[PDB]
């Protein structure tokens, strides 16, 4: 017995209504359940037996069951509601869970605050040079970071990574690092990085000069 | 108060076996099954094993059908979950769970989990991470002014920050790590204030990595 989890993933704004389906390869009986993961953190039971809700679980969280098909519906989507979503069919003693679904929440555009850090001296005395650009609070996810050395577009040096949905304002931030030797760094004076996003007109640009 | 805490994971070679705990309160273990679950970094959840312990009755999936076994100790209420011949693929979050049913019988489903213990297959050696400041800047935009941390260097899997033992959290955004060039991991933390701040309450960052025994609370400043 298995569980096909249908969509992969979804984008939908505050209050729609959000439905998720679980097929079986063969028949199963009313035994499937329904739990929310949020990342980094042990999934939370929502609904058990296709259609009843577990204690303390909101009422915007309802389960069907048509035939083969279960559906998990949450009525209005609120922001903390972003996570992925499992279906588990099983007793207690074999359960089989779902591939999951990604829910992600549609909110307006929001510009990211960028901010750059210079490497620490306690860092260059280890031989090594990390400057990071921090992106603040945008919406949406989709960003390019781009660093300028020296007024000089870099490429393979450098790599960032991106937090998961805030539950409160439904946005993201990213972090990228450029990494150098202490002597490539010294080498040169200027650094920068230019942040195109859709809720910037014309592209931010923040850089500082090596002391 | 019903509680689960997993404990015994880590580094472990290849080939190499681990036998994880799970600390139950709040029950006796012998009430109901007792589950485990692991989760693949960036993946999807997947059952390993379950135990009813009064009775003693196994169940295990077939990934892990000759090597992993699963133990229960009433006296301690306590499951184990000891693995062995260990691959590259069961590198992975393993949480415990207690599986509450219907009192009718319809089905039920895992109501309490633990932390979860992330157990990690590697012939790397551990190495603890270095902590340097990402120091506040001149700059101040909308009035912000970030500053935060930057734990560098480190294997294997996972690093805990935090700001001010917790007391910060408004603002804070901590970061994924990335596995570098090196083979080794890398992350950072930061936190966004008001600049006018900055002279007034101070900043700490607590890097906590269990693996290497590393506890540092770096201090961040102006300048």
């Amino acid at each position: 017995i298995q569980m096909t989890q249908s969509p992969s993933s979804l984008s939908a704004s505050v209050g729609d209504r959000v439905t998720i389906t679980c097929r079986a390869s063969q028949s199963v009986s009313s035994a499937v359940a329904w739990y929310q993961q949020k990342p980094g953190k042990a999934p939370k039971l929502l609904i058990y037996s296709a259609s009843s809700l577990y204690s303390g679980v909101p009422s915007r969280f309802s389960g069907s069951r048509s035939g083969t098909d279960f559906t998990l519906t949450i009525s209005s989507l609120q922001p903390e509601d972003f996570a992925t979503y499992y279906c588990q069919q099983g007793y207690g003693w074999l359960i089989t869970f779902g591939q999951g679904t990604k829910v992600e929440i549609k909110r307006t555009v929001a510009a990211p605050s960028v901010f750059i850090f210079p490497p620490s001296d306690s860092q260059l005395k280890s031989g090594t040079a990390s400057v990071v650009c921090l992106l603040n609070n945008f919406y949406p996810r989709e960003a390019k970071v781009q660093w300028k050395v020296d007024n000089a577009l870099q490429s393979g040096n450098s790599q960032e990574s991106v937090t998961e949905q805030d539950s409160k304002d439904s946005t993201y931030s990213l972090s990228s690092t450029l990494t150098l030797s202490k002597a490539d760094y010294e080498k040169h004076k200027v650094y920068a990085c230019e942040v195109t996003h859709q809720g910037l007109s014309s592209p931010v640009t923040k850089s500082f000069n090596r002391g | 108060e019903v509680q689960l805490v997993e404990s015994g994971g880590g580094l472990v070679q290849p080939g190499g076996s681990l036998r994880l705990s799970c600390a139950a309160s709040g029950f006796n273990i012998s009430s109901s099954y007792i589950h485990w679950v692991r989760q693949a970094p960036g993946k999807g959840l997947e059952w390993v094993a379950s135990i009813y312990s009064s009775y003693g009755y196994t169940y295990y999936a077939d990934s892990v059908k000759g090597r992993f076994t699963i133990s229960a100790d009433t006296s301690k209420n306590t499951a184990y979950l000891q693995m062995n011949s260990l691959r590259a693929e069961d590198t992975a979050v393993y949480y415990c769970a207690r599986w509450w049913a219907s009192v009718g019988g319809a089905g039920g489903g895992l109501d309490y989990w633990g932390q979860g213990t992330l157990v990690t297959v590697s012939s790397a050696s551990t190495k603890g991470p270095s902590v340097f400041p990402l120091a506040p800047s001149s700059k101040s935009t909308g009035g912000t002014a970030a500053l935060g941390c930057l734990v560098k260097d480190y294997f294997p899997e996972p690093v805990t920050v935090s700001w001010n033992s917790g007391a910060l959290t408004s603002g804070v955004h901590t970061f994924p790590a990335v596995l570098q060039s090196s083979g080794l991991y890398s992350l950072s933390s930061v936190v966004t204030v008001p600049s006018s701040s900055l002279g007034t309450q101070t900043y700490i960052c607590n890097v906590n990595h269990k693996p290497s025994n590393t506890k540092v609370d770096k201090k961040v400043e102006p300048k």
